[PDB]
RNA sequence: GCCCGUCGCUAGUACCGAUUGAAUGGCUUAGUGAGGCCUCAGGAUCUGCUAGAGCGGA
RNA sequence: GGACUUUUACUUUGAAAAAAUUAGAGUGUUCAAAGCAGGCGUAUUGCUCGAAUAUAUUAGCAUGGAAUAAUAGAAUAGGACG
RNA sequence: UAUCUGGUUGAUCCUGCCAGUAGUCAUAUGCUUGUCUCAAAGAUUAAGCCAUGCAUGUCUAAGUAUAAGCAAUUUAUACAGUGAAACUGCGAAUGGCUCAUUAAAUCAGUUAUCGUUUAUUUGAUAGUUCCUCUACAUGGUAUAACUGUGGUAAUUCUAGAGCUAAUACAUGCUUAAAAUCUCGACCCUUUGGAAGAGAUGUAUUUAUUAGAUAAAAAAUCAAUGUCUUCGGACUCUUUGAUGAUUCAUAAUAACUUUUCGAAUCGCAUGGCCUUGUGCUGGCGAUGGUUCAUUCAAAUUUCUGCCCUAUCAACUUUCGAUGGUAGGAUAGUGGCCUACCAUGGUUUCAACGGGUAACGGGGAAUAAGGGUUCGAUUCCGGAGAGGGAGCCUGAGAAACGGCUACCA
């Protein structure tokens, strides 16, 4: 194929996007950035698609070259940039503070958080590894590497990154009863505890759950995301907790509360 | 040019193959730098990716260590003298992997006469100091020891001269000398 | 699956970077390095005291085991170091709601500190390509009924 | 490369085209609700068809069925809207026995006339 | 109208594989080499124009040659340059050395000189600043947190 | 009553067939062999360092 | 307390599974094919539901089951437990 | 949405096909044609041939302006607005098009990299630099555009003469402290000491060493470091990740036509006191080595393709299967070479032949089971008249790049 693909069919987009089939032929297909493609958010979906701030991709330029968009603190510039899980969004005047996270129907869900909180973010650390000088480090799933962290932080820890300075601040071991993110699979979004890791020599480890509803299920250890303790979240979650009301659950509470 | 697909190879079953596209760069091959003694000479290769390689077609003056004595030394190169693949490269002196070339003895020479205070096989207090616990040290194979004699030690090239552009090895010792020493023979 | 004297081949069999001191008086004439393969396969007796070298063995070579594990009767030893596979399965013909008997026979590399004949269901695990037809690695083997 | 626009055909021919009864009943079809041609008789015989034929498959499915309950209810629901399915005809074993006047019936064609507004079906 | 080239020897034109800093050639894009005729370096009759130039002269002036002085086009820009062109030390200020020029609007002389090159200047020396306090500023806080760990090593080993 | 086959007429289809009959496409033997690439050389003409003589570099 | 399939086939549950399309939920594009839109309210600086769900298993991976159907084992004991 | 009906007899019941019937994202054609919404469209035949035009170019406050450019008016006597040309950088390897090739290939689902390359993005990361006086308040040439002299019927042809720049090209300065290693002048003889000389950034190549630990305790040979109720006491002896490694990382000795370690640019003009063009200093840009990440790539496991036996044996000259070694590659590997074996596939259909064959998502038909189709909107593959070659570059075996043969 002679080279790296610059361009994305509309249809092949992601559809968590919800980007609609008309309107063109063509998806914004994010940047090369701290995200993986697939699984990130290009700023210009987040701000004519989601805020509704923009309307033509012209203007979502005209905003984000005023540097009216800050990502994880730092101005970001780029269109397509891939925002993705636990970054934050910044956009000063408006004075919104925002953190990308999961629906539980599995859409990057408008969230706003407090001035502070965006001072800072969980990530999951998906390697430790020993540098050299002799230097360890830990990276992140979202493309942080930081020096000199705890002896005591694991692969598929998570881990809490001051983001004015970098710094991991404190940590979160993963074992049993801790409070679990979903971060793919048929489940993501769905929120819970833990119960079982059950191990599979090999590849492909598998992290039975239970959410606050007693309802259990399974998903991937990549899919797993530790963001805190039971019923204490170290970061805010979204409206409904990941909760998963099934299909006739969810008929009852359309036509619960339209009407009466 | 070369190739190194495996589409151009017939099956296991053994039949014969459809030419399936053209030959691609990334599975390009190159002709062999067959390096061999003299002055310096070293061209270089932009591989895959930037990434220059080191083609040595004439070398003298490589790195040989002594394994037993932990020590390295830069010597000429006198020669080739066996090899196990082609015995046309010991025709031609190609230093190539797997050599088993001679060197030049006087830089080993000059280290142990030096290190140990002794001689190969015929004051200032500080240095007699180190001369004398170093020894009981001091005894090394019949079966090199006697190389010295003839200036030339028996070492094996342990680098790839046409990919660093450096011809290195280490002197020949233990079983691996025996073995070599009856081929020789 | 046959080994010679040790050393036959106009090159120096030798482990890499494996090394014993002349200077150093030792009892084994010859270092050893062997390792453990992993997923419970038992490194045996043979692996650690025979003397051959093939680097391409699970143990003792730089070969590694990852990829899939397959199971299979061993039809062809005739070759050296490798041997020949046949794995059995039966095939889903959905139209007919019926099976039929298939076949396919797999090349493996069957290490020497394994001593293997036809019969001998075997234990084979990926190692990476070895030469051009080879992908696995004798691993655990099993007894012949006959 | 853009999209393609999905689409479907709303009607159904009949198998047999010569029938004498079934071609006078769908002259009286014609007659008593001022509809055109026999298409818009046949654009009803096919809702009717798949809505049947999704009721079929909800009933062979055992009852407390999620699936059965939920898609059994929502085509219920989607039917009275219309006034196609009576106040309580409400169990899925009578849509089965619905048929096609009962959709034609809702005409806003038959409506105009049905109230008032019109002193006919033509003049609807 | 083939131009020769320089040492092919041969006095005929040959098709010849050009490449880029090699006469007769321009390369349309990066790596394209192309086949073209080539005129040989010997002298022969079928030459329409022999360029040649004067080594030493002869005695008789030369009427359009001799006689006329040409001037250079353009004067010093890097700052060594305008140096090596006067004589000046390393401590001379080029500056008010440089060439200018006078251009007419219709009504106003103004005059346009070049902008110095390789100028040792204010600015220049606060970037070396900067850097070197960078340099010593990280490394001394590379072994703060080298140290600072080291601690806490022994200090999770008490743990 | 049915009904078979040679013979004879007309039309159509394939078949055997001298012609070492012809055409197109794939794979080829052998001889020859363009071109770039690698490599041994060559050194038009330019340059460095130590009137000179000398040692390199492109 | 954590780990036996002798060796299978078979069967259950699950994970991992692109969108489009197919089935289907919601939604008056004036109906409709469609589309993933939209819906309230003072319309003065607003509020807000959505964009479900189901679905190849041939093969692989994880898993619960042991009927059926194969298969291995002590006989010149060179058998098992210690 | 599980349906038939007409045609063999004088009649009869069968067999059985022909005929009717219904759909077709299925193409053509004929006759007919008013409205709204929607919209396939030179695939089939000829991956047959093509006039002409167009489809790839690109500049910020921030690499290079002496335009004999334009406007200015600066505060302007180094430069300072705007700004052609040209250098330098980047892109042109994306798209779009087509279905010729291709039948274990492609492709799908599923693995593999402990088997590799990766411009870029994002995050990290650099006090060590021929010191057998030497610019570091900053080394050196060289060119374009341009000026002028020219050749050709002709082209995005260019010769020869003169100028002048850089984030082009070519060079080259450097900054703390310690510790540890060799050599060793001398102290003088003892469990015996040491002044001082060198070496030590990073990367490259090789050898050697550590990276431990499944339960314990002693003996000696050699070497060797730290306490000393000065005799010997000896220390509870510091060590990551993986199912698994010769892994990450570190040490020793060296090696190198020595990789990198800012001679770059834009905005700001703040602060010290000895007031010197002194010293210091802010927010950005562009670079730079390594590592990680991201966008990728290359191989790769498992199972799965249509008709054919009027294809039964196939594969190994000339690599066929495997072993060793080397070479090569980014890297695995018969990818290739040398030597050595004689293997490898096959009625569970090998090998060959055919395909009006790119694979898949999917499409038509609607009891079910099935039958037929899928050039063509998405994904993957292939090619750019046929073949092969290769240049640049992170990436091409590129074709709106080159070289050559054929047409
Ligand atoms: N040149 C190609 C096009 O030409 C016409 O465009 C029509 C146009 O369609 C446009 O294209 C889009 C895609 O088809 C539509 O979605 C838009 N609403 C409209 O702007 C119609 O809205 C007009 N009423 C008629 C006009 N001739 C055809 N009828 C289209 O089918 C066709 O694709
Ligand atoms: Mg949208
Ligand atoms: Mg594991
Ligand atoms: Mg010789
Ligand atoms: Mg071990
Ligand atoms: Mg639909
Ligand atoms: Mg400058
Ligand atoms: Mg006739
Ligand atoms: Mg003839
Ligand atoms: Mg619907
Ligand atoms: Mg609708
Ligand atoms: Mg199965
Ligand atoms: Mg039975
Ligand atoms: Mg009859
Ligand atoms: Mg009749
Ligand atoms: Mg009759
Ligand atoms: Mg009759
Ligand atoms: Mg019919
Ligand atoms: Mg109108
Ligand atoms: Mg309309
Ligand atoms: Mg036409
Ligand atoms: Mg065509
Ligand atoms: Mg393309
Ligand atoms: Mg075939
Ligand atoms: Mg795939
Ligand atoms: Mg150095
Ligand atoms: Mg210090
Ligand atoms: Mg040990
Ligand atoms: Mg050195
Ligand atoms: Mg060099
Ligand atoms: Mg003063
Ligand atoms: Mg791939
Ligand atoms: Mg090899
Ligand atoms: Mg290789
Ligand atoms: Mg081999
Ligand atoms: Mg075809
Ligand atoms: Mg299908
Ligand atoms: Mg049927
Ligand atoms: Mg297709
Ligand atoms: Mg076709
Ligand atoms: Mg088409
Ligand atoms: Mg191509
Ligand atoms: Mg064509
Ligand atoms: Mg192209
Ligand atoms: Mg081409
Ligand atoms: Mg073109």
């Amino acid at each position: 194929a002679r080279g790296p693909k610059k361009h994305l069919k509309r249809l092949a987009a992601p559809h968590h996007w919800l980007l609609d089939k008309l309107s063109g032929c063509y998806a914004p297909r994010p940047s090369a950035g701290p995200h993986k493609l697939r699984e990130s958010l290009p700023l210009i979906v987040f701000l004519r698609n989601r805020l509704k701030y923009a309307l033509n991709g012209r203007e979502v330029k005209a905003i984000l070259m005023q540097r009216h968009v800050k990502v994880d603190g730092k101005v970001r510039t780029d269109t397509t940039y891939p925002a993705g899980f636990m970054d934050v969004i910044t956009l000063d005047a408006t004075n919104e503070n925002f953190r990308l996270v999961y629906d539980v129907k599995g859409r990057f869900a408008v969230h706003r958080i407090t001035d502070e909180e965006a001072s800072y973010k969980l990530g999951k650390v998906k390697k430790v590894q020993l540098g050299k000088k002799g230097v360890p480090y830990v990276v992140t799933h979202d493309g942080r590497t930081i020096r000199y962290p705890d002896p005591n932080i694991k692969v598929n820890d998570t881990v809490k990154i001051d983001l004015a300075s970098g710094k991991i601040t404190d940590f979160i071991k993963f074992d049993a009863g801790k409070l679990v993110y979903v971060t793919g699979g048929r489940n993501l979004g769905r929120i819970g505890t833990i119960v079982h890791k059950e191990r599979h020599d090999g590849g492909f480890d598998l992290v039975h759950i239970k959410d606050s509803l007693d309802n259990t299920f399974v998903t991937r250890l990549n899919n797993v995301f530790v963001i805190g303790e039971q019923g204490k979240p170290y970061i805010s979650l979204p409206k409904g907790k990941g909760i998963k009301l099934s299909i006739a659950e969810e008929r009852d509470r359309r036509r619960a509360q339209q009407g009466l | 040019g070369i190739s190194r697909d495996s589409r151009h190879k017939r099956s296991a079953t053994g039949a014969k193959r459809a030419q399936f596209r053209k030959k691609r760069k990334f599975e390009l091959g190159r002709q062999p730098a067959n390096t061999k003694i003299g002055a310096k000479r070293i061209h270089s290769v932009r591989t895959r990716g930037g990434n220059k390689k080191y083609r040595a077609l004439r070398i003298e003056t490589g790195n040989f260590s002594w394994a037993s004595e932990g020590i390295s030394k830069k010597t000429r190169i006198a020669g080739v003298v066996y090899h196990p693949s082609n015995n046309e490269l010991v025709r031609t002196n190609t230093l190539t992997k797997a050599a088993i070339v001679q060197i030049d003895a006087t830089p080993f020479r000059q280290w142990f006469e030096a290190h140990y205070g002794q001689t190969l096989g015929k004051k200032s207090k500080n240095a007699e100091r180190k001369w004398a616990a170093r020894a009981a040290s001091a005894k090394i194979e019949s079966s090199v020891e006697s190389q010295f004699s003839a200036g030339r030690l028996y070492a094996c090239i342990s680098s790839r001269p046409g990919q660093s552009g450096r011809c290195d090895g280490y002197i020949l010792e233990g079983e691996e000398l025996a073995f070599y020493l009856r081929r020789l023979t | 699956s046959t080994e010679l004297t040790v050393q036959s081949e106009r090159a120096f069999q030798k482990q890499p970077h494996i090394f014993n001191n002349p200077k150093v008086k030792t009892s084994k004439r010859t270092k050893r390095w062997y390792k453990n393969a992993g997923l419970g396969f038992k490194t045996p007796k043979t692996a650690i005291e025979g003397s051959y070298i093939d680097k391409k063995c699970p143990f003792t070579g730089l070969v590694s085991i990852r990829g899939k594990i397959l199971t299979g009767t061993v039809v062809s030893t005739k070759m050296h170091r490798t041997i020949v596979i046949r794995r059995a399965y039966l095939h889903y013909i959905p139209k007919y709601n019926r099976y039929e008997k298939r076949h396919k026979n797999v090349p493996v590399h069957v290490s020497p500190a394994f001593r293997v004949q036809v019969g001998d269901i075997v234990t084979v695990g990926q190692c990476r390509p070895i030469s051009k037809t080879v992908r696995f690695n004798v691993v655990k083997v099993s007894a012949a009924a006959g | 490369p853009r999209a393609p626009r999905t689409y479907s055909k709303t009607y159904s021919t009949p198998k047999r085209p010569y029938e004498s009864s079934r071609l006078d009943a769908e002259l009286k079809l014609a007659g008593e609700f001022g509809l055109k041609n026999k298409k818009e008789i046949y654009r009803i015989s096919f809702q009717l068809s798949k809505i049947r034929r999704a009721a079929r498959d909800l009933l062979t499915r055992d009852e407390k069925d999620p699936k059965r309950l939920f898609e059994g209810n929502a085509l219920i629901r989607r039917l009275v809207r219309v006034g196609v399915l009576s106040e309580d005809k409400k169990k899925l074993d009578y849509v089965l026995a619905l048929k096609v006047e009962d959709f034609l019936e809702r005409r806003l064609q038959t409506q105009v006339y049905k109230l008032g507004l019109a002193k006919s079906v033509h003049h609807a | 109208g083939f131009p020769m080239k320089q040492g092919v020897l041969l006095p005929t034109r040959i098709k010849l594989l050009l490449t880029k800093n090699v006469s007769c050639y321009r390369p349309r894009r990066d790596g394209e080499r192309k086949r073209k005729s080539v005129r040989g370096a010997i002298v022969g009759p079928d030459l329409a124009v022999l360029a040649l130039v004067i080594v030493k002269k002869g005695e008789q002036e030369l009427e359009g040659l001799t006689d006329t002085t040409v001037p250079k086009r353009l004067g010093p820009k890097r700052a060594n340059n305008i140096r090596k062109f006067f004589g000046l030390s390393k401590e001379d200020d080029v500056r008010d050395f440089v060439i200018r020029r006078e251009v007419t609007k219709g009504e106003k002389t103004y005059t346009k000189a070049p902008k110095i090159q390789r100028l040792v200047t204010p600015q220049r020396l606060q970037r070396k600043r900067h850097q070197r306090a960078l340099k010593v500023r990280n490394a001394q806080a590379q072994r703060e947190a080298a140290a600072e760990y080291a601690q806490l090593l022994a200090k999770r080993l008490s743990e």
